[PDB]
C-alpha cells in the first residue's frame, strides 16, 4: 500500500506538470501571433519613414 | 567527456552559489519577522 | 543510414538530458527566490506599524560573520518592540 | 458463404440440439423444416444460407452431419421434436459405444464409420458452392470425442486442407469431472488437435456453471443451459455471415487477426450481457458497461486467471444497435486501463466488428431481451497454464501404468503416450517463450 | 453537455425501448407492383415491402423471376425510415427523418401510391397477419383489406 | 487465501501505476522539448523586433 | 470534355464512394431514378464529366466498383442511389480478401486485375477526352489496399500521361480496427509513392473529432462520417464542373503544390462547418472561413500542422465573393503565421474561385495542404511496422502465398527515407 | 541506378542533419545558460539587501 | 465604431447582465427573437457597439456568461430573450465554486480560464475599434470574486491600453448571505486596486431601501434590483450610441473623475425613481431632478456621502434640456454644499447631456461620485476581517487549496493603505 500511494502521488504530480507544461505552450503560441504581427507593422512602418 | 563535466562544474556553481546557511537564515528570519 | 540513425539519436539524447538537467536547476533556483520575496515583502508589511524612530535607528541608540549570533540586531529590534 | 458444421460425441451432439434450434428461431423457421404464411421476420431472404439450404418447394435442411457409435442420443434426436428439420442421411449412428477409450474411438470403431462420415461431408461440400469453414463440435474428454473426432479432422484436413477448422472443444475442469480416463483422452485428442485444427476455442464446464450461478441466479444448473448460452455463443460468431451490419468479418479474419503462430491458436470465449429477467429491466445497458463486463475474469468461459497472463489478439463482435462511437471509447478506455496488460509484440491488438442484428431469446429461455450484445474472443497464455496443469496430472497417473491396459489391448502402444507428452510440454515452452 | 461528460447515447434520445419491447418481432408485408413501362426498357416489376413495428422502418426487397434479365440482388432498398417528402439537404449534415415526416403504419391502404424516392409503387396485397394487425388496431373493415 | 488474492491484485496494480507514470514521464518531456522550440521561435521573433 | 475515372475499391472505399455519388448526383439535379430534374441548366452543361446520357435521359455514374464481397454489393445496391451504377461495372469476385495484403495483390489479383483493367478501358476508351483517375479505397484492408494498388500499377503501366487522385484512410492506434494494419500500410504507402500521382491523405479519428466540436453530433455514424469525406471529394472539381473566375485543373493544382516528385501527400479540410443549432447565429463571410479553415482542429488528419511547416497550401473557394479579400487574407495567413511556412519558396499559398457553391449553402471552400507534419503519422506506422517485425510476427499468413522478407525491408527502407526527407526540409 | 542517388541523397541529407541539429543544441544551451544567469544575478540582488538593510554588516560578492 | 465586449460573472452577475440585455434590447427596440420591429430610426446606426448581424435582421450580444454551475445557464435560456444569445459563447464549468475564492482563482482557473479567455479574444478581434471591457459581478460570492479578478488581471495584460467598466456589488453586514464574505471581498479588491479602471460599488442594502422609501413596493423581488441597476448600467453608455450636445466617453468620463491612479471606486445613481402612484404628482425638470440626484438616500450604495467629501462628480442627462440650465443648477449646488466639495479643484462637477432619453420617459438622469466617503465600506469590511482572521477561522479551506498566510496580511496592508489615501486627501 504504501508503494502504490507513493506511485499514485508521483502520478498525480506529473500529470499537473504535463497540464501546466500545455498551458505555457499555449500562451507561448499566442505570444508567436503577436510578435508576428508587430513583426510586419514595424517592417512597413520602416519602409514608409525611409 | 569534456562537455559534460564541463557543464556538471557549471551547474554546480549555478545551483551552490548561495549557501544552506543562507537558506537557512532566510527561513528563520522569515519565521522570526511573522512573529 | 545506421550511422546517421545513430547520430541523431545521441543528438536528441543529449538534448533531452540538457533539458532534463536545466529545468530542474531552474526549479531548484526558482524556489530559492519565491523564500526570498517573501522575506522582503513581509519585512516591508510589518514596518507599516513601526514609529520612524526605530525607522531611522532599527539597531542601536572585522572577523567573519557565524551562523549563531547571525540575528543579533533583529534580537535587539524585537526586544525594543516588546 | 456457406460454413459446414460436424458434431462428434454426446457433448458435441447436445450442443448442435441447441445450435439449430436456436438457428430456426432466428430465422423463422418452424421446428417441422418451413417458414409460416403469415407471419414473416425475415430480415433478408437468402439470410439462411451460410445454415440452411431450401429444396424444392418450401422445406429447409441444415448444413450439419451429427455422427457417434453411441446410438441412444442419436434416436433420441430422431425421435425429439426436430424430427423434420434433419435429412435422415446426416444422423449416423453406430451400434456400441467409444466408453472412453481413445484408441477404441480411433482405430477399432474409427476405420468403420469414417469413411461414410467423409463421403456424406463430400456430398455436402458439393451441393455447396461457397464453402467457407469447418464448424467441429466435440469434447477431448471422452472417447468417441478424442479418437472419432481427431480421425475425422485429420481426414479431412488431408482431403481439402486450405479450408478453415473451427473447433469447438469442451475441456475438463480442474475440480469438475465426469470420468477418469479424461486426462490420457485430453492429451491424445491434443497432440493432433494443434497440427490440424486452425483455431480452437476453448470451452470449460465450472466456469460456465460459476457463470450462470453468478448472473443468471441459477444454483442449480444443468447442461441445457450450458449449450444454449454456447449456442448463443456461436450465433454470435456466425451473425457477421448471416446477417448485414455497418463493420463485419467472415471466417478468414478469425485466421488472419488471431493467428501470429502457426501453433499458437487457442482461443479464451466470453459473452455480454447475461443478465436475468428480473434485472434486465432495472439495470442500465450500453457499450461501456458491456465492454467493461466482458473484461473481468468472472465472465469468461473457462476457468483461468487472465491476469497471470498478457493479451496477443482480441476480437470483438457487437450486435444490435451500436454506433462505431462508444465501442472506440470504450476500447481506448479498456486499453488505457491497467489492470490488464497487453505484450509488446502486437501495439494494436483489436479487431471490432459491427452487426445491426439484435440477439434472440428462445422462448421460455434464462435470457432476458436486450438491445445489444458484444461477443470476445481472445488470445493469452491462462490457456498454457491450463495444459501444464493437465499434464502434470496426466503425468503422475501414467507414472504408476495405470488404465494402459485398456489401450494396449486395443492395440496401440506407449509411445504415443511419450510422444503426446513431449509435444505437450513443448507446447507450455512455446507458450512462455511468446510470453517474453 | 451529458455527452461531454459520459451518457448512453440511447438514453440521450430515450424513448426507445418501450415500442421495441412492445413489439420485438412484428413485420407487415406489402407486395408491391411498380409500373414503369413508359420508360425505355424493362417493364412493370413486382416487390415486396417490410414494415418494422419495432422502429417504424421500411425495407423495400426484390422478388426474383427465373432466367430473367436482372442480376440476382436480394435487396432493392436498405432498412431506413422512408423521407414520404422532399427536403432540403444540407451537403454537411444528412437530413435527420422525423416520425411525422416518415411514413406510418396506417399510411398503406391497399390501392393507394407510394412515392418511394420518385418510383411510384402501388401496393395490391398484404399478409393476413397484417391484415388482421390492421383490423384490430386502425379498426380497417373487411372490404378494405381485400 | 484471501491475502493472498489481496496481494496479487496489489501487486497488479502496482506494475499499472508504475507504468502510467512512465507515460507520464515521456509526456512531461515531450512538453519540455515543444516549450524549449516554442521558445526559441519566441527569441527569433522578438529580435526581429 | 474532360473526364474524371472513379474507381471503388474495398468495403471503406466503396461505402465513401456511394456517399460520393449521392452527393453529386443531387448537386447536378438527378432523382435517384436517374432522370434528371434539375432546375438551371448550370447543372447540365458540365454532366459528361461525372455521367452518361444512354438513353431517355437515364445518367449512369461513370464508376467502377472494385471488391470481393457480395454483401457490399447488395449494401451499394440498397442504399439510396445504389441502383444508378450499372451491373456491367459491378466487376466483383466470390472468394473474399479475409483481411491480407497478399491475397488482395497477388492470388486473387491474379485472375481479377485482367476483368477490372479491361472494363475500365472500356469507358477509357468510351470517354472522348480522359483527364484522370481517381480511386477511394482504405489501407489497412486487403481488398482494398492490396487489389487497388494493383489496380494503380497496371493503370499507371497504361496510360503514363495522367493525373491520380488516391483517397486513401490511413490508420491511427487511438482507432484501431484490425491487427495487420501496420503490414497493410507499409505495402501500400511503399507502392503509392512510385505510383501514384498524388494521394489524399485521410483517417477516422479526426473526422471524429471534427463532428464532435465542428458539427457538435451525438452518435455520429459512419453516415456522418463519409459526408465530410464526399463534400471534399465534390469540391476538389469544383473548377472542372461549374464556371469561376480563376479556374484550377487536377494538373494545375498538382504543378502549384509538389516542388519534388516524392511529395505529394496532401491533407485536407473543408468549410464551412458549424452545428445545427448555430447556424442562424453565425456570419458567413471570407475571413471567418479563414479562420476557420486554417485551423488545426479543421484538418481531416491526425497530424497537428503545429509541429511541422507547410511547403504550400491551396484553397478551392466557391460562391460570389471578392478576389481581394481572398488575396488579402491569403497574404495575412501567410505573413502573420510565417515560421509555419517554408523560407525558400514564396508565395506558398495557391487561391482559386468558383461561381456556383454547393446546393443548401450559399459560400464554401476547400484546404488542400502539402505540409511536412504528415511524417509524424508515417513515423507512428513505421513504429507499429517494426514492432510486429521485430519477431516476424503474424507473418506466416503473408509468406504462406509467395511473400518474401526483402519486400518486407525494402517498404521500411522507403517509409525512412519519407520521413528522413521530411524531417530534412524541416 | 534509383539506390545510387538515394545513397548520395542520403550523403547530401546526412550533412545536413549534421548541421542543423549542432546549431540548433548550441543556441538553446546559450539562452537557457543567459536565463540562469539572469536568475542568478537576480538571487544575488536578493542576498545583498536583506543582509545590508536587517543584520548583514557585512556582503561579499563571489568570484564569478 | 468604439465596442465594449460584455462578460458576467457568478450568478448575480449573470442575472444582473440577464435583465440588462433585456433592457438594451427594448431600448433598441428588437423583438427578442433578434429581429428588429422598432420605429425610430436612430436606434439602428449604434447597435454595433453592442450587437453583431449574423443573418438578415438577426442580431446578437456581444456578450459572454461565464460560471461554474448549469442552474444559472438554465434560468437564463429560460427567461425571456434568452434566445438572443450566441451559444458558442457559454463557457461553462462543471464542478462549482463553492463559495470559495481559492476554487475561483487557482482551482478551477486554472482548468477554464484558457477557454474563457480565446472566445473573448476572438471576440475582440471580430470588431475593429476597441474601446473596452465590461464586467459584471459581485464581491462575496467564490466565482463572482475570483475568476472576475483573474480573467480582468489577464484582459489587463493582454490589452494594456483598454478601459474596463466592473460593475461590482459588495457585501453588507445588515445583508449576508453567506459567512466568508470579508474573506472573498478583502482578495477581490486586492487585486481590483490594480489591474481595473473604474468599479461602480453597489450593494443590495440600499438598493432594498430605494425600493421601501421612495419606491415603496411592497415585496421587491431580485427582479426590480437587477431592472433598477441596468437604468444606470444602460446610462452610463447611452452617449456611444447616441447623439449628444455635449457627448462623453469612458475615457472622458475617466480622466475627469480620476484625480490619481488609485481612486477608481465610484458610487451611482439614476433619476428619477418615482412611485407610480406619486407619478402624475411631480414636475420634471432639471432643478427637480437635480435634488433626487444628489439626495443621500438615492445613492446605490450604503455610505453617507455627509461624512466625507466629493472630488469629482459627473452627470449624465438624457433627453433635450437647457445646457444653461444644467450649468447653473450645478454651480448652484457646489456653492450651497461647498464644505461637502473638496477645497483644492475649483469645479469638482463634470456635466453632459445626450439627446435621446430612455423611452417611455423624456427627460433622465445619471449620478456617478467619486468621493471620499466611501471608505466606510472599506472599513466595515476589514473590521470583519480581522475580527474572523485573528483567530485563522474558515483558513483551512483556503490554506488547503494553494494561496499561504501573508497573502491575506497583504490584502489587508492595501485596504488599510488605501483608506489612509482617502483619508489624507480629505
Ligand atoms: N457443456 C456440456 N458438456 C457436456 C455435455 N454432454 C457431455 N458433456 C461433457 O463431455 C465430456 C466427455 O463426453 P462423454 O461423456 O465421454 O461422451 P463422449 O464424448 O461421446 O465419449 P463416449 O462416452 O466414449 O461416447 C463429459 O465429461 C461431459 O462433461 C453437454 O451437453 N454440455
Ligand atoms: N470513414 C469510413 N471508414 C470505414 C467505413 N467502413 C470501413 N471503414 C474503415 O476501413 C478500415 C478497414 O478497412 P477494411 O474493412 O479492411 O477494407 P476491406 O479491404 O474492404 O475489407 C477500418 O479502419 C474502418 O475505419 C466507412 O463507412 N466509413
Ligand atoms: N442584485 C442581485 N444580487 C444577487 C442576486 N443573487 C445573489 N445576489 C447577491 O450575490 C451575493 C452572492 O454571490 P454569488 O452569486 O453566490 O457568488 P458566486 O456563487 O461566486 O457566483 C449575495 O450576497 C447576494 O446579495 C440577484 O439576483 N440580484
Ligand atoms: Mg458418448
Amino acid at each position: 500500500f504504501q508503494k502504490k500511494r507513493r506511485l499514485e502521488q508521483q502520478l498525480e504530480g506529473q500529470g499537473k506538470a504535463i497540464k501546466g507544461l500545455t498551458s505555457a505552450m499555449g500562451r507561448l503560441h499566442v505570444d508567436l501571433t503577436r510578435v508576428n504581427g508587430l513583426i510586419a507593422a514595424n517592417s512597413a512602418a520602416r519602409q514608409a519613414l525611409a | 567527456r569534456r562537455a559534460a563535466e564541463r557543464e556538471q562544474e557549471f551547474w554546480s556553481r549555478m545551483t551552490h552559489v548561495i549557501s544552506d546557511k543562507h537558506t537557512r537564515v532566510w527561513g528563520a528570519l522569515e519565521k522570526q519577522l511573522e512573529k | 543510414k545506421s550511422s546517421m540513425d545513430a547520430f541523431r539519436a545521441g543528438q536528441a539524447e543529449r538534448l533531452k538530458q540538457l533539458s532534463l538537467a536545466s529545468s530542474g536547476a531552474m526549479e531548484t533556483l526558482r524556489g530559492k527566490l519565491a523564500v526570498a520575496e517573501n522575506v522582503l515583502k513581509l519585512a516591508e508589511l510589518a514596518r507599516k506599524y513601526e514609529t520612524e524612530q526605530e525607522k531611522v535607528l532599527p539597531f542601536w541608540n572585522g572577523s567573519e560573520v557565524d551562523e549563531w549570533d547571525y540575528l543579533n540586531c533583529f534580537f535587539r529590534r524585537y526586544n525594543k518592540a516588546l | 458463404r456457406e460454413v459446414i458444421s460436424i458434431h462428434i460425441g454426446q457433448a458435441g451432439i447436445q450442443v448442435g440440439n441447441a445450435c439449430w434450434e436456436l438457428y430456426c428461431l432466428e430465422h423463422g423457421i418452424q421446428p417441422d423444416g418451413q417458414m409460416p404464411s403469415d407471419k414473416t421476420i425475415g430480415g433478408g431472404d437468402d439470410a439462411f444460407n451460410t445454415f440452411f439450404s431450401e429444396t424444392g418447394a418450401g422445406k429447409h435442411v441444415p448444413r450439419c452431419i451429427f455422427l457417434d457409435l453411441e446410438p441412444t442420443v442419436v434416436d433420441e434426436v430422431r425421435t425429439g421434436t426436430y424430427r423434420q428439420l434433419f435429412h435422415p442421411e446426416q444422423l449416423i449412428s453406430g451400434k456400441e459405444d467409444a466408453a472412453n477409450n481413445f484408441a477404441r474411438g480411433h482405430y477399432t470403431i474409427g476405420k468403420e464409420i469414417v469413411d461414410l462420415a467423409l463421403d456424406r461431408i463430400r456430398k455436402l461440400a458439393d451441393n455447396c458452392t461457397g464453402l467457407q469453414g469447418f464448424l467441429v463440435f466435440n469434447a477431448v474428454g471422452g472417447g468417441t470425442g478424442s479418437g472419432l473426432g481427431s480421425l475425422l479432422l485429420e481426414r479431412l484436413s488431408v482431403d481439402y486442407g486450405k479450408k478453415s477448422k473451427l473447433g469447438f472443444t469442451v475441456y475438463p475442469s480442474p475440480q469438475v469431472s465426469t470420468a477418469v480416463v479424461e486426462p490420457y483422452n485430453s492429451v491424445l485428442s491434443t497432440h493432433s488437435l494443434l497440427e490440424h485444427t486452425d483455431v480452437a476455442v476453448m470451452l470449460d464446464n465450472e466456469a460456465i456453471y460459476d457463470i450462470c450461478r453468478r448472473s443468471l441466479d441459477i444454483e442449480r444448473p444443468t447442461y441445457t443451459n450450458l449449450n444454449r448460452l454456447i449456442a448463443q455463443v456461436i450465433s454470435s460468431l456466425t451473425a457477421s455471415l448471416r446477417f448485414d451490419g455497418a463493420l463485419n468479418v467472415d471466417i478468414t479474419e478469425f485466421q488472419t487477426n488471431l493467428v501470429p503462430y502457426p501453433r499458437i491458436h487457442f482461443m479464451l470465449s466470453s459473452y455480454a450481457p447475461i443478465i436475468s429477467a428480473e434485472k434486465a429491466y432495472h439495470e442500465q445497458l450500453s457499450v461501456a458497461e458491456i465492454t467493461n463486463a466482458a473484461f473481468e475474469p468472472a465472465s469468461m468461459m473457462v476457468k483461468c486467471d487472465p491476469r497471470h497472463g498478457k493479451y496477443m489478439a482480441c476480437c470483438l463482435m457487437y450486435r444490435g444497435d451500436v454506433v462505431p462511437k462508444d465501442v472506440n471509447a470504450s476500447v481506448a478506455t479498456i486499453k488505457t486501463k491497467r489492470t490488464i496488460q497487453f505484450v509488446d509484440w502486437c501495439p494494436t491488438g483489436f479487431k471490432c466488428g459491427i452487426n445491426y442484428q439484435p440477439p434472440t431469446v428462445v422462448p421460455g429461455g434464462d435470457l432476458a431481451k436486450v438491445q445489444r450484445a458484444v461477443c470476445m474472443i481472445s488470445n493469452s497464455t491462462a490457456i498454457g497454464e491450463i495444459f501444464s496443469r493437465l499434464d502434470h496430472k496426466f503425468d503422475l497417473m501414467y507414472a504408476k501404468r495405470a488404465f494402459v491396459h485398456w489401450y494396449v489391448g486395443e492395440g496401440m502402444e506407449e509411445g504415443e503416450f511419450s510422444e503426446a507428452r513431449e509435444d505437450l510440454a513443448a507446447l507450455e515452452k512455446d507458450f512462455e517463450e511468446v510470453g517474453a | 453537455v451529458e455527452a461531454r461528460l459520459g451518457k448512453p447515447s440511447h438514453l440521450l434520445d430515450g424513448d426507445r425501448l418501450r415500442q421495441f419491447l412492445e413489439n420485438n418481432k412484428k413485420v407487415l408485408r406489402f407486395w408491391c407492383v411498380w409500373d414503369e413501362r413508359t420508360t425505355m426498357y424493362g417493364d412493370r416489376r413486382p416487390y415486396v415491402l417490410h414494415y418494422y413495428l419495432e422502429d417504424d422502418s421500411v425495407e423495400v426487397l426484390e422478388i426474383n423471376e427465373n432466367n430473367s434479365g436482372r442480376d440476382p440482388f436480394p435487396v432493392f432498398l436498405k432498412r431506413g425510415p422512408l423521407p414520404k417528402v422532399a427536403v432540403k439537404t444540407n451537403t454537411t449534415l444528412n437530413p435527420k427523418f422525423r416520425k411525422d415526416q416518415c411514413y406510418n403504419a396506417g399510411d398503406f391502404r391497399l390501392g393507394l401510391f407510394i412515392n418511394v424516392l420518385g418510383r411510384d409503387f402501388y401496393l395490391h396485397d398484404a399478409d393476413t397477419f397484417t391484415k388482421q394487425w390492421y383490423k384490430d388496431n386502425l379498426g380497417y373493415t373487411d372490404e378494405e383489406m381485400s | 487465501a484471501k491475502l493472498d488474492e489481496t496481494i496479487s491484485t496489489l501487486k497488479l496494480e502496482n506494475d499499472m501505476v508504475s507504468r502510467q507514470v512512465k507515460g507520464s514521464v515521456e509526456a512531461r518531456e515531450k512538453a519540455l522539448v515543444d516549450h524549449d522550440v516554442l521558445a526559441l521561435e519566441v527569441k527569433r521573433l522578438r529580435d526581429i523586433l | 470534355m474532360r473526364e474524371i475515372v472513379h474507381i471503388q475499391g474495398g468495403q471503406c472505399g466503396n461505402q465513401i464512394g456511394a456517399k460520393f455519388w449521392e452527393v453529386v448526383s443531387d448537386e447536378h439535379g438527378i432523382d435517384p431514378t436517374g432522370t434528371y430534374h434539375g432546375d438551371s441548366d448550370l447543372q447540365l452543361e458540365r454532366i459528361n464529366v461525372y455521367f452518361n446520357e444512354a438513353t431517355g435521359g437515364r445518367y449512369v455514374p461513370r464508376a467502377i466498383l472494385m471488391d470481393l464481397e457480395p454483401g457490399t454489393m447488395d449494401s451499394v445496391r440498397s442504399g439510396p442511389y445504389g441502383q444508378i451504377f450499372r451491373p456491367d461495372n459491378f466487376v466483383f469476385g466470390q472468394t473474399g480478401a479475409g483481411n491480407n495484403w497478399a491475397k488482395g495483390h497477388y492470388t486473387e489479383g491474379a485472375e481479377l486485375i485482367d476483368s477490372v483493367l479491361d472494363v475500365v478501358r472500356k469507358e477509357a476508351e468510351s470517354c472522348d477526352c480522359l483527364q484522370g483517375f481517381q480511386v477511394c479505397h482504405s489501407l489497412g484492408g486487403g481488398t482494398g489496399s492490396g487489389m487497388g494498388t494493383l489496380l494503380i500499377s497496371k493503370i499507371r503501366e497504361e496510360y503514363p500521361d495522367r493525373m491520380m487522385l488516391t483517397f486513401s484512410v490511413v490508420p491511427s492506434p487511438k482507432v484501431s480496427d484490425t491487427v495487420v494494419e501496420p503490414y497493410n500500410a507499409t505495402l501500400s504507402v511503399h507502392q503509392l509513392v512510385e505510383n501514384a500521382d498524388e494521394c489524399m491523405v485521410l483517417d477516422n479519428e479526426a473526422l471524429y473529432d471534427i463532428c464532435f466540436r465542428t458539427l457538435k453530433l451525438t452518435t455520429p455514424t459512419f453516415g456522418d462520417l463519409n459526408h465530410l469525406i464526399s463534400a471534399v471529394m465534390s469540391g476538389i472539381t469544383c473548377c472542372l464542373r461549374f464556371p469561376g473566375q480563376l479556374n484550377a485543373d487536377l494538373r494545375k493544382l498538382a504543378v502549384n503544390l509538389i516542388p519534388f516528385p516524392r511529395l505529394h501527400f496532401f491533407m485536407v479540410g473543408f468549410t464551412p462547418l458549424t452545428s445545427r443549432g448555430s447556424q442562424q447565429y453565425r456570419a458567413l463571410t471570407v475571413p471567418e472561413l479563414t479562420q476557420q479553415m486554417w485551423d488545426a482542429k479543421n484538418m481531416m488528419c491526425a497530424a497537428d500542422p503545429r509541429h511541422g511547416r507547410y511547403l504550400t497550401a491551396s484553397a478551392l473557394f466557391r460562391g460570389r465573393m471578392s478576389t481581394k479579400e481572398v488575396d488579402e487574407q491569403m497574404l495575412n495567413v501567410q505573413n502573420k503565421n510565417s515560421s509555419y511556412f517554408v523560407e525558400w519558396i514564396p508565395n506558398n499559398v495557391k487561391s482559386s474561385v468558383c461561381d456556383i457553391p454547393p446546393k443548401g449553402l450559399k459560400m464554401s471552400a476547400t484546404f488542400i495542404g502539402n505540409s511536412t507534419a504528415i511524417q509524424e503519422m508515417f513515423k507512428r506506422v513505421s513504429e507499429q511496422f517494426t514492432a510486429m517485425f521485430r519477431r516476424k510476427a503474424f507473418l506466416h499468413w503473408y509468406t504462406g502465398e509467395g511473400m518474401d522478407e526483402m519486400e518486407f525491408t525494402e517498404a521500411e527502407s522507403n517509409m525512412n527515407d519519407l520521413v528522413s526527407e521530411y524531417q530534412q526540409y524541416q | 541506378k534509383r539506390i545510387t542517388e538515394q545513397f548520395k541523397d542520403l550523403q547530401s541529407k546526412f550533412r545536413h542533419f549534421e548541421l542543423v541539429d549542432t546549431k540548433k543544441y548550441k543556441e538553446v544551451w546559450g539562452m537557457k545558460e543567459a536565463d540562469v544567469a539572469a536568475l542568478v544575478r537576480q538571487l544575488l540582488q536578493a542576498d545583498k539587501v536583506l543582509h545590508e538593510q536587517q543584520l548583514g554588516w557585512d556582503w561579499r560578492p563571489p568570484d564569478d
